[PDB]
């Protein structure tokens, strides 16, 4: 009822919660070590390459090889950097990334060695916003790495990280609201339980889209990989970083990818419930299979990430922020209002009045957004005048 | 339909189901063109005599000064090519050779050819 | 005042600057206030090094200048040599057709490289790989025809270094068949892509007056709507007999230039189709043996070499043949003294060549007015006042190949 | 209680990250070089130690207005979470209350937008 | 680094082997094309080949992350300072691949403007002929560099190898003195 | 750091939602304050913190310390007088309880927060937003007007490149050997 | 004490030529000269790192790593680095010798008296 379920959470023996934390840590490490190689190979395929396929069998060790190489590489500390913050920034990026994933439901209750415990490190009454807070703290690593490096390109990268926050933070916060509204809680276990009837992706599609866009932004992934923007700022904020400090920045980014995709699964795709083809199968939602389904959904989001990288340029961060404040925020806010009214009407028996509203509202939005797209702006044309430099005649 | 702007996705997805096109070098090296300007090679007549007569025409034509040739006399006690001259020393500085092929066009005996080995 | 503006180097070593181009930007936070341009980080001494080599040998140098447009540089050089010799009217038809075919396939290749590098500069990573798949399709034909992938020395004064291999025509027909489809695959990534258009529409704007003032040519000029192409005005190498449309745009910005390049690829495919249509067997070298390149390359079991027939001719039978081979290979033709400025429509604009001969076997002067060098005068115009990310898009749109810039 | 697992995961992460930085600094070659330690400027010599008279001391941002608006909007949007979670328990009264509040926020937003506040970045 | 202060026994040997394996398998290039050879380097990264296969997809834009420098072009005089700055700004260990005749020895452009080999300004690990070297040749040279990296000593072994190489190098007669059949 | 710590304390005091919102909102707020520090104060400016008002530093230290001591004295021992745990309140949902209070008893204050938001927006727009008159010219605009930025020194001359000196601050050399003022940007202090 | 001069070149004949231009005692008003010869950049760098050298002569034409690159490196990497003299294989290389920051540059072929005078100027 009142999630977190008090009969499941907060009763682990010290060793068992230690082991669950360790397992989550190792799972995130292996997930990142996978995502690296899988992303490179999938990008290769999307570009008709093979990607890494030599280092170790089938190229398995390539991510591990890169990690160990960065470990074995000289630890640079450039002069002209704020040494303390220059060394802290990777830590500030890493710690919150790992912390956020604590309240992610990787499964339902299971009886490990007699102890009935969740396949989830823990859960909080405000878990979703706790993840949001951890991710927000994580951006300080990016910004302070940019600033403390004392070089123009890292400085610009860090400023782009600040702008990135200004773009995605409010959109993400608003996107959470509709899920809270249909769930009646902020715990992730409660949000998954509330999705037994149906996944909120079908119900809260606008919220899902806004959250996913703000997500791709939050992790600094293409087409919003602006803080790095190798094509503009060379290496962005992680210029001036080498070896395990750069490796920590990138591991933090990939763990943020994993955390936000796991949240997306948790609060829009039934969390760990088996998809439809296995929904009818006995015990598909029990034992360890929920872990498989959760990882499958998370990795579909990972695929979406890689696919975005392989098929889109990167916006200018001003364009992205204009997206966030002119499309994402208005759409999320109006969706929150529409969904609230819809639920109030359904609870008041109005019935059709809600359906007429809901369908109409999006229909209106889909128009006015196109208005800001083609039908009213961003699709105009002009001319110009010549100067005194004896210009030719344009046919 | 706004779908055209998304055509790129259709591309990338499609390509991740068509087979990769990479040549499998070095386990399965690709087919270089028959005409490729590979490593110069000094050839022989069927009886084994060296074709090169040491005329230095190949080195003459090299824009990069990447060929060094010293000619020397063929004699009964020691004959390397038919005729009075042969290339006793024949060096190619491959850190100056630009693979242009002018040497080949210069050579009057076909002693110098370009293989496809690279 | 000062205190709010930083001065930064886009520098030589920067992913968007092709490694040897230095944009010194005075930026107010992140708006480009001034864009100084630093050049010569790729200067190679080609214009002087040429002077110590013969004609038909300087070709190997000139193809290295603008390494993305090798056939254009070589055609400009050899057309200059022929104009000096007065042999422009005697070149075989087949050599001219092959020249048009190779220049247009090179235009496709150069624009593919331009689009790839621009797209990866603007984050469109897959643009690089798709453009380079298409480019490799053409580079295989180049390798077959010339034996080299870049810096070909295939186009030579008075003709070509050799005739097409028997399979070449079928390779080019396959190109004409597939390039439309693969180019369409590339276009799906960029043409209508909302992020790509947003990234280049209205960006790097340059007025037709600006283009005239700086001497801009090529896609940058034609994005102003002016249908100025040296292939139609001032025809050369027989373009007069090819039906093709001068591609132009009205946007005057980066996206207009991009679309012009994408459409110029199609126009090149059309011209290549025409070339194959009007490619009749014949000599590829002027019949005047006093100037014709004497070598006849032919393959064998022992690799590419002089054809054994030629060896027999010059070493067993033909004394005058031997003398001509020896002298044209070693000393090379000597061109009558004089000057001539000959221009071609390189993919990046009016690639001009000032050629001066002192009656000798070595060129007295070969100056390349490379279009990229003049186009880089537009960095100030197309970058100042805009965003640095937009300046990257503008510079990419110029498509500067620094080899030609620095020569 | 109920938070000590989060603390264990945070401790694991912090030890991992601090030891990671320590390894970065400790493992692998180390050789002092003034050029290596100088700022990266795409290969060009970085400015004199006194960067310049004035110079990059202060970085203008073109979105200061949107940053200011972000402060207030981000804080003001947190009222929705308790409202969202308590929905179906507060009744139509709270629905109308938050609809009015969100209309007030919308008026603020529309004033900012239509008057070009969101435009300069 | 401490990894090199291990005792010269089996620990140091195995650490050397694993480190060489890893450094050869993750040999990220610097995004530092110069000329023609830069285009061929991009072609090597292109799908017809796949430099990514060898763990080298990441052309590192920042010198800090780059472990390898494919010079891949002609080093003019005005570029030698910049090229050296980029080299010195990579963090060790770092290797340099002189791609092309221009980078390796100046190539055809034996002139004032060209440095005549980056060896003048930076240590060269491997020289690669070609003008430009075709992508298969670039991959060959990179594999030769992989072989060089794997057989790399560390610590006391590194010092012993430096001493042995120095002693051997002092004896080789210079190229100009290797008069063979040259009269 | 202080905001994060206070958020942790709020969580520890049986106030989860308040602490989490603290972390979130103050992450945002301190990010913006950092941006404004970079804008208005400086990127790494090391302020003197030297007393400019005669003896003001000592007076401020004394007044602050005295006020702190007095407030501590006034607080004194309070918890010993009865500390009713919050369990009876958080039961049923900490956020649920906050929603009950905010939208039932404190509804009027919640409504007035909208007035606060609107006033902040109006202040930002009135004092910060700059209307058309001060709008910076567009790149499109700049290229125009007698072909600005290119007719004029087409692209201003690059800073000089010397052996041992290639930085942007280096002025270029004119044929006579003098230093070209145009090569070095206006803002740089010569060299 | 004897002065130690690091002569760097992979060409043995250039090293012998440098050792000939500079006798055991150049400018008899000066101390004796001790020669440590190195033919590899890593060894030259390590010897410099050992220190105690009064001058280093780096053949600008050294094959695997030029003496100009080593000169710039040693000036960037050794605190209190000894003055560097460079042998340049080309007159146009002078500019790079200026960039190498070597106190002097002596063009190839090594002119004995010119090299001796340059060294005496650096070691005085
Ligand atoms: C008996 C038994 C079963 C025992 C099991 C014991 C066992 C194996 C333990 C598991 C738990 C572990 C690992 C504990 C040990 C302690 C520990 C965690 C140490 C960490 C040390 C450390 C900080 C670093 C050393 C390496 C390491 C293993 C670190 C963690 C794993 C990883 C993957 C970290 C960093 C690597 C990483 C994520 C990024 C590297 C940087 C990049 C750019 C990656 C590659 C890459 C990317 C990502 C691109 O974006 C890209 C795009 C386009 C083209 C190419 C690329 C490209 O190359
Ligand atoms: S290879 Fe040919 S051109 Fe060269 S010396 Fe021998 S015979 Fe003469
Ligand atoms: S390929 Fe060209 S550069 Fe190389 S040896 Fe032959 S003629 Fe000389
Ligand atoms: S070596 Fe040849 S292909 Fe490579 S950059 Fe130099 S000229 Fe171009």
């Amino acid at each position: 009822m009142t999630h977190p379920d008090p009969t499941l959470f907060g009763h682990d023996p010290w060793w068992l919660m230690l082991a669950k934390a360790v397992a989550i840590f190792v799972f995130l490490l292996l997930t990142v070590l996978s995502a690296i190689l899988i992303e490179r190979k999938l990008l290769g395929r999307m570009q008709m390459r093979f990607g890494p396929n030599r280092v170790g069998p089938a190229g398995l060790l390539q991510s591990l090889a890169d990690g160990i190489k960065l470990a074995l590489k000289e630890g640079l500390v450039p002069a002209g950097v704020d040494k303390p913050i220059y060394l802290l920034a990777p830590v500030i990026s890493v710690i919150p990334a790992f912390v956020a994933f604590s309240v992610i439901p990787l499964g339902g209750a299971v009886s490990v060695f007699g102890h009935r415990t969740p396949l989830q490190l823990t859960d909080l009454p405000v878990a979703v916003l706790f993840i949001l807070a951890a991710t927000s703290i994580g951006v300080y690593g990016i910004v302070l790495a940019g600033w403390a490096s004392g070089s123009t390109y890292p400085l610009l990268g860090g400023l782009r990280s600040s702008a990135q926050v200004v773009s995605y933070e409010i959109a993400m916060g608003l996107s959470f609201v509709a899920v809270f509204l249909y769930a009646g809680t902020m715990s992730t276990s409660g949000i998954v339980a509330a999705q037994d009837r149906t996944w909120f992706v079908f119900l809260l599609l606008p919220s899902f889209l806004v959250y996913v866009v703000s997500m791709v932004g939050e992790t600094n992934r293409a087409p919003f990989d602006l803080p790095e923007a190798e094509g503009e700022l060379v290496g962005g904020f992680h210029t001036e970083y080498s070896s395990l400090k750069f490796a920590m920045f990138m591991l933090a980014e990939y763990v943020n990818m994993t955390t936000v995709s796991a949240l997306a699964t948790t609060m829009f795709l039934g969390g760990w419930h088996a998809p439809f083809p296995f929904n009818l199968i006995d015990g598909a939602n029990s034992g360890w299979w929920p872990l498989l389904w959760f990882t499958a959904k998370v990795w579909t989001f990972m695929f979406l990430y890689f696919w975005l990288r392989a098929t889109l340029p990167r916006l200018r961060y001003d364009q992205f922020m204009a997206l966030g404040w002119k499309v994402l925020i208005p759409v999320s806010l109006l969706w929150i209002m529409v969904v609230a009214i819809t639920r109030s009407l359904r609870q008041h028996g109005e019935g059709t009045w809600a359906a007429w509203l809901l369908t109409a509202a999006v229909v209106v939005v889909v128009a006015l957004i196109w208005g800001l797209a083609t039908s009213l702006r961003r699709r105009t044309v002009q001319p110009p005048p010549p100067q005194s430099t004896g210009a030719y005649p344009v046919p | 339909k706004f779908l055209d702007a998304l055509a790129g996705f259709a591309v990338t997805l499609g390509s991740m189901f068509k087979k990769p096109i990479t040549e499998g070098y070095p386990e399965k090296p690709g087919p270089v063109a028959p005409r490729y300007h590979g490593r110069h090679q000094l050839n022989r007549y069927p009886d084994g005599l060296e074709k090169c007569i040491g005329c230095e025409l190949c080195a003459w034509a090299c824009p990069a000064d990447a060929i060094y040739v010293e000619g020397a006399d063929n004699t009964a006690d020691e004959r390397y090519s038919p005729g009075e001259r042969y290339g006793r020393v024949y060096q190619i500085n491959y850190l100056r050779c630009i693979g242009c092929g002018l040497c080949i066009e210069a050579c009057p005996t076909r002693a110098l050819t370009m293989t496809t080995e690279y | 005042q000062a205190g709010e503006r930083i001065v930064v180097n886009m520098g030589p070593q920067h992913p968007s600057t092709h490694g040897v181009l230095r944009l010194i930007l005075e930026i107010e936070g992140e708006i480009i206030t001034e864009a100084r341009c630093g050049i010569g980080y790729l200067h190679t001494g080609i214009e002087k090094n040429l002077e110590y080599r013969n004609w038909t040998q300087g070709v190997t140098f000139v193809t290295r200048m603008d390494y993305l447009s090798p056939f254009f540089n070589e055609t400009a050089y050899c057309l200059g040599v022929e104009k000096l010799l007065g042999i422009t009217d005697d070149i075989p038809e087949r050599a001219s057709v092959i020249r048009v075919m190779l220049m247009e396939l090179n235009r496709i290749s150069s624009h593919l490289v331009a689009l790839a590098t621009g797209g990866m500069e603007l984050g469109a990573m897959s643009a690089m790989f798709y453009g380079f798949r298409e480019r490799e399709e053409i580079l295989r034909v180049f390798e077959s025809i010339t034996g080299l992938r870049m810096n070909h020395a295939y186009i030579r004064p008075g003709g070509l270094a050799a005739d097409l291999p028997d399979d070449a025509i079928t390779q080019v027909r396959r190109l004409v068949e597939i390039l439309p489809k693969r180019l369409k695959d590339l276009e799906d990534l960029l043409n209508e892509n909302y992020i790509w258009k947003a990234r280049t529409v209205g960006v790097g704007y340059l007025d037709l007056t600006g283009c005239m003032a700086l001497g801009i040519t090529g896609p940058i000029l034609r994005s102003t709507g002016l249908p100025h192409d040296l292939r139609k005005a001032q025809p050369y190498c027989g373009y007069e007999n090819y039906e093709f449309d001068v591609i132009t745009d009205d946007r005057c910005d980066s996206y207009g230039r991009y679309i012009i390049r994408v459409k110029e690829m199609h126009e090149s495919v059309k011209i290549v189709e025409q070339c194959l249509a009007r490619l009749k067997p014949g000599p590829v070298m002027i019949s005047d043996k006093k100037l014709a390149w004497p070598a006849d390359l032919k393959l064998g079991p022992d690799g590419l070499g002089n054809s054994p027939e030629h060896i027999a001719k010059i070493m067993g039978r033909s004394m005058e043949g031997l003398i001509h081979h020896f002298k044209l290979v070693t000393e090379g033709i000597r061109v009558p003294p004089g000057q001539v400025y000959v221009a071609v429509e390189s993919p990046r604009g009016e690639l001009g060549v000032h050629m001066v001969s002192d009656g000798g076997t070595r060129p007295y002067r070969v100056h390349y007015r490379d279009p990229s060098f003049t186009n880089l005068q537009a960095v100030a115009a197309t970058c100042e006042g805009g965003m640095v990310a937009d300046a990257i898009a503008a510079v990419a749109s110029i498509d500067p190949v620094m080899g030609g810039v620095d020569r | 209680a109920l938070y000590t697992p989060i603390l264990i995961l945070g401790a694991i992460a912090a030890v991992f990250a601090v030891v990671s930085v320590g390894i970065a600094l400790v493992i692998g070659p180390r050789r002092f070089n003034r050029s290596k330690l100088e700022a990266y400027e795409c290969g060009i010599d970085p400015l004199p130690p006194v960067a310049a008279g004035l110079t990059g001391q202060r970085i203008p941002i073109r979105y200061y207005l949107i940053a200011m608006l972000f402060i207030v909007f981000d804080i003001e949007i947190v009222f929705l979470y308790p409202w969202a979670v308590a929905f179906d328990s507060l009744g139509l009264f709270a629905v109308i209350e938050m609809l009015l509040f969100m209309l007030t926020v919308f008026v603020a937003y529309a004033y900012v937008w239509r008057r070009g506040g969101l435009n300069w970045d | 680094g401490l990894e090199e202060r291990l005792p010269g026994g089996i620990l140091l040997s195995t650490v050397e082997t694993v480190a060489g394996y890893v450094r050869k398998g993750s040999l990220w290039p610097a995004t530092f094309g110069l000329a023609c050879c830069a285009i061929e380097m991009m072609s090597t990264a292109g799908p017809r080949f796949d430099i990514a296969r060898f763990g080298m997809e990441r052309f590192s834009a920042t010198p800090r992350q780059a472990d390898l420098m494919i010079v891949a072009g002609r080093v003019s005089q005005k570029m030698a300072p910049v090229l050296r700055q980029i080299y010195d700004q990579m963090v060790e260990p770092k290797w340099v691949l002189a791609m092309g005749v221009c980078a390796s020895s100046g190539g055809m452009f034996n002139n004032y403007a060209v440095v005549q080999g980056v060896d003048h300004v930076v240590p060269v690990d491997i020289y690669l002929p070609g003008c430009p070297p075709r992508p298969e040749m670039l991959l060959h040279a990179i594999l030769k560099l992989h072989d060089k990296i794997q057989q790399m000593p560390l610590g006391v072994n590194r010092e012993e190898a430096i001493r042995e190489a120095e002693q051997a190098a002092l004896a080789v007669p210079p190229t100009i003195e290797l008069k063979g059949l040259l009269r | 750091c202080t905001m994060i710590s206070l958020a942790v304390l709020y969580i520890a005091q049986d106030a989860p939602f308040l602490g989490v919102v603290q972390i979130v909102v103050y992450t945002g707020a301190v990010m913006m304050l950092f941006l404004f520090v970079l804008m208005l104060i400086g990127v790494d400016l090391t302020e003197s913190l030297v007393e400019t008002i005669k003896g003001h530093r000592i007076a401020a230290l004394i007044a602050g310390a005295g006020f702190g001591i007095l407030v501590i004295a006034g607080i004194g021992n309070v918890s010993v007088a009865g500390f009713s745990g919050l369990a009876a309140a958080n039961s049923g949902g900490n956020v649920e309880g906050l929603a009950a209070l905010i939208f039932t008893r404190y509804l009027w204050a919640f409504e007035l927060t909208s007035a606060l938001l609107i006033t902040a927006a109006l202040g930002a727009m009135v004092l910060a937003h700059r209307e058309r008159f001060e709008r910076r010219k567009t790149q499109r605009e700049l290229a125009i007007e007698r072909f600005q930025t290119g007719g004029h020194p087409t692209p201003l001359p690059n800073p000089g490149v010397y052996a041992r000196h290639n930085s942007v601050d280096v002025p270029a050399r004119l044929p006579d050997g003098s230093e070209s003022p145009l090569s070095v940007s206006t803002i740089l202090p010569h060299r | 004490a004897p002065l130690r001069i690091l002569v760097y070149s992979d060409n043995p004949r250039t090293r012998e030529q440098v050792r000939l231009a500079l006798g055991k005692r150049i400018h008899p008003e000066l101390p004796e000269i001790e020669y440590v010869d190195v033919a590899t950049a890593p060894m030259a760098i390590s010897q410099m790192d050992a220190g105690g050298f009064d001058l280093a002569i780096l053949d600008g034409e050294a094959t695997p790593a030029g003496g100009m690159g080593v000169a710039k490196q040693v000036k960037d990497e050794i605190d209190d680095c000894p003055p560097i003299l460079v042998l340049t294989g080309r007159a146009d290389d002078a500019w790079l010798a200026k960039w190498s920051r070597a106190e002097a540059a002596v063009p190839h072929p090594i002119d004995p008296i010119r090299l001796s005078d340059a060294v005496v100027s650096l070691l005085r």
